[PDB]
């Protein structure tokens, strides 16, 4: 855990614009 | 999927209640990924849809539509920004390839009637890219 | 064009100085101190003096003033961004930046003060690449200064590829008297703690207005930055181009991109408060608290602040949530509250006696500030998209980040 | 937390109460508040400052803080008013003229928002002369029954003698102590 939010994965790139 | 096929039956049900024509903030679930729609998982959706129907000829709506959007991202945390169509008249090609969901008429393009229809070359032909490369980069 | 950046201490004693150019004597420095107190006394007191012919432009530290004297028409902003750069290269290396340090740590300071300024221009400034030539406890210089990629050292290997960022609110909120809302302006920072192998080339991608607009998706939620401020790591030309991000993190926590754009949004907190001031007698305090921010949030730590009599004494608090104290170095009523779920209204009720002798001179209304802090809540609703992490030799990286919604300039200006 | 220790000393007394002696110059209070405390009738000056004592009665520490009726000191009745409980007037029957005066001003210390649990303590001093009023005839010129959330009594109390001091005293402590 952490104050202040869960940190969360974040994606690559835009995959839904190519 | 489960969670995916559990939840199709009651997304269809409430896009087939609302007609084709109060709590602020954004919360987050914590931990859950977020991340643009693939074009795997679009083609696997589409094919989804189409499998199991309420999508194709449904009328297309953005009360439905952003239902629908919302759904997804609840169910699997893809952004609700891949759902777009080529602006009209005539037919709306998916902005996002993979996606086998086309907007075609029924009967200015926002007075047109349109629906839901499937299209299995979506996902290997980019009608949107090409008519819109600008829009593609 | 600094002349000799010196550093000061609270008695008027130099602790140490570094003259860059010799064009001021030394002996100048003993005026800056009655200059200080004659300009402070009068309210003509600014960070920039001027010594005759000779300006001693300069920022106030914890416990030291770092005075720079000038005699040319130099430029004042330069000078202070080197002086903001020492003092962000001196917290880096020291700890704390007080006296304890300036007398023990002569050996280094006087090496990184030389180091950084040459004639009067800063030439290094990264206190991660500057720790590799001079140490407290020495080799070539690193390729990375000489190279184009003055941020990031090559040849930097983990046994992982973390990279946490930081996706940190400020709610600034200026509130009349009247009980209108002013200033109301969201400044976004995005602070990256990067630990990668090699020099990989990030590509950050968010949901942002003019690029969903460019590519044709502008009708979802997407924030409206109206200022994007990114790091020396980010490409100008990139991000001017296509609003394409790419930019090779440093090692380390950093600030990669300061977004800040107002916002035409209600309040998340409404304080509905009174005062009921008897004339030299009494007081009450009909504080109300209402959170107008999403029930599914909760501000961790909020810490209203309620600025009381200065001479109140005798003080009670008849509250519903939270313990409410009274400080009386700050002379504020400090309303604590640990957790508070959105929606929830927490209603005070405050009383403290008061002398029956007036007062001789006026104290002002101080506003009353807020210090909410809630976590995994993005008010501007900017969602982080994509993390382009590309490596030469190849590597699966693991990018986190985190959301944490803050106040800033959150005061509430009394009647 | 326990507090045995207070019931303890409640078992042979612990209430100790205050009061206020305010009023016109030469109303007979501090001659009242010297038989009060000694008991006998002491000569004074005009008050310039003010008499604070303590009076040791039916294990109630009632201290009294004379207060003088001066033009200049007339104002200066509000420094008492913080941290006070309870609160005697003193009235002059004996000056027709100065009547006017000293409801004028009991009203204006009545209108003050801080002192609402003081309640009132009307004195009939001076009670030698037969030009003196009985004890309505001087509560219906100062109008005593319009002090709304205000419990007034009226005791005659004669400064040459000392008759009255004793009822006046019970009724306070009947009015401040409410158990039996
Ligand atoms: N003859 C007679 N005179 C009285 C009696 N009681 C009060 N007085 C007069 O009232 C005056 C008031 O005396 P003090 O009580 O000592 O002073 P005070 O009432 O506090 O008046 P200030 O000091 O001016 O505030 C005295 O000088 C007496 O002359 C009384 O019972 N008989
Ligand atoms: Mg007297």
């Amino acid at each position: 855990d952490r104050k202040g939010g869960s940190y969360s994965q974040a994606a690559g790139s835009d995959s839904a614009q190519s | 999927s489960k969670s995916s096929v559990i939840g199709w039956p009651a997304v269809r049900e409430r896009m087939r209640r609302a007609e084709p024509a109060e709590e602020v903030g954004f919360p987050v679930t914590p931990q859950v990924p977020l991340r643009p729609m693939t074009y795997k998982a679009a083609v696997d959706l589409s094919h989804f849809l189409k499998e199991k129907g309420g999508l194709e000829g449904l009328i297309h709506s953005q009360r439905r539509q952003d239902i629908l959007d919302l759904w997804i991202y609840h169910t699997q945390g893809y952004f609700p920004d891949w759902q777009n169509y080529t602006p009209g008249p005539g037919v709306r090609y998916p902005l996002t390839f993979g996606w086998c969901y086309k907007l075609v008429p029924v009967e200015d393009p926002e007075r047109e009637v349109l629906e839901w229809r499937f299209d299995s070359r979506l996902a290997f032909h980019h009608v949107a890219r090409e008519l819109h490369p600008e829009y593609f980069k | 064009s600094a002349s000799a950046v010196y550093v000061l201490d609270l008695k008027g004693k130099v602790l140490i100085c570094r003259n860059y150019r010799g064009d001021v004597d030394m002996s100048e420095v003993e005026h800056f101190m009655p200059i200080l107190m004659e300009k402070e006394e009068e309210g003509m007191l600014s960070p920039i003096l001027a010594h005759g012919g000779v300006r001693f432009m300069w920022i106030k530290h914890n416990n030291l003033y770092l005075v720079a004297t000038s005699k040319k028409n130099a430029c004042v902003s330069l000078v202070f961004s080197f002086l903001y750069k020492v003092v962000q290269v001196f917290s880096e290396y020291f700890k704390e930046l007080e006296e304890e340090s300036i007398r023990d740590n002569f050996v280094i300071i006087y090496e990184l003060l030389d180091e950084l300024m040459d004639f009067g221009y800063p030439q290094t400034t990264d206190s991660k690449i500057l720790q590799e030539y001079i140490t407290q406890e020495a080799p070539r210089p690193p390729a990375t200064v000489t190279n184009a990629v003055s941020w990031r050292s090559e040849g930097i290997k983990y046994r992982k590829n973390e990279v946490f960022l930081d996706v940190i609110e400020a709610v600034n909120l200026l509130v009349s008297a009247n009980g209108n809302v002013l200033r109301s302006e969201i400044v976004g920072s995005i602070k990256m703690r990067v630990f990668l192998s090699g020099m990989p080339e990030l590509r950050l991608g968010l949901n942002d207005k003019v690029l969903f607009d460019n590519t044709g998706r502008g009708k979802s939620k997407s924030v409206e930055l109206e200022d994007v401020k990114f790091h020396q790591c980010v490409r100008l030309s990139r991000f001017e181009n296509d609003r394409t991000i790419s930019f090779i993190p440093p090692d380390g926590e950093f600030e990669l991109m300061s977004y800040r754009l107002n916002t035409h949004v209600k309040p998340l907190i409404w304080i509905e408060s009174v005062i009921e001031k008897h004339s030299h007698s009494r007081i009450e305090y009909m504080v109300k608290a209402k959170s107008q921010f999403k029930r599914r949030s909760t501000a961790n730590n909020v810490e209203i602040h309620i600025p009381v009599p200065n001479d109140a004494d005798s003080p009670k608090f008849k509250t519903t949530v939270g313990s409410v104290k009274w400080v009386p170095e700050n002379s504020e009523i400090v309303w604590s509250v640990k957790s508070f779920p959105g929606g929830k209204e927490y209603l005070m009720r405050a009383h403290f006696g008061l002398p029956s002798v007036e007062a001789e001179d006026k104290e002002g209304k101080p506003p009353i500030s807020v210090k909410f802090e809630i976590p995994y809540f993005t008010t501007s609703g900017i969602q982080v998209r994509y993390l382009k992490i590309i490596e030469k030799s190849g590597y699966q990286a693991l990018p986190w980040v985190r959301y944490i919604t803050q106040n800033g300039d959150y005061q509430l200006r009394t009647q | 937390g326990n507090i045995f220790a207070n019931l303890f000393k409640g078992l042979f007394g612990k209430k100790e109460m205050r009061i206020l002696m305010v009023g016109l110059d030469a109303a007979g209070k501090t001659t009242i508040l010297y038989k009060l405390k000694l008991g006998e009738i002491v000569t004074t000056i005009p008050t310039i400052g003010f008499n604070v004592e303590t009076v040791e009665y039916k294990n109630i520490s009632f201290t009294v803080w004379d207060v003088g009726g001066q033009d200049k000191i007339r104002p200066l009745w509000r420094h008492y008013f913080q941290n006070t409980q309870g609160l005697i007037f003193v009235v002059d029957s004996n000056d027709r003229e100065r009547v006017n005066e000293a409801r004028e001003e009991l009203m204006r210390m009545l209108a003050e928002d801080e002192l609402r649990d003081a309640v009132l303590l009307v004195f009939a001093n001076k009670q030698d002369l037969p030009n003196a009023m009985n004890a309505a005839e001087i509560t219906d010129k100062l109008g005593l029954h319009s002090l709304r959330h205000r419990n007034w009594y009226i005791q005659a109390t004669c400064a040459t003698s000392g008759d009255g001091l004793y009822e006046g005293l019970d009724w306070l402590s009947n009015q401040l102590r409410n158990q039996k």
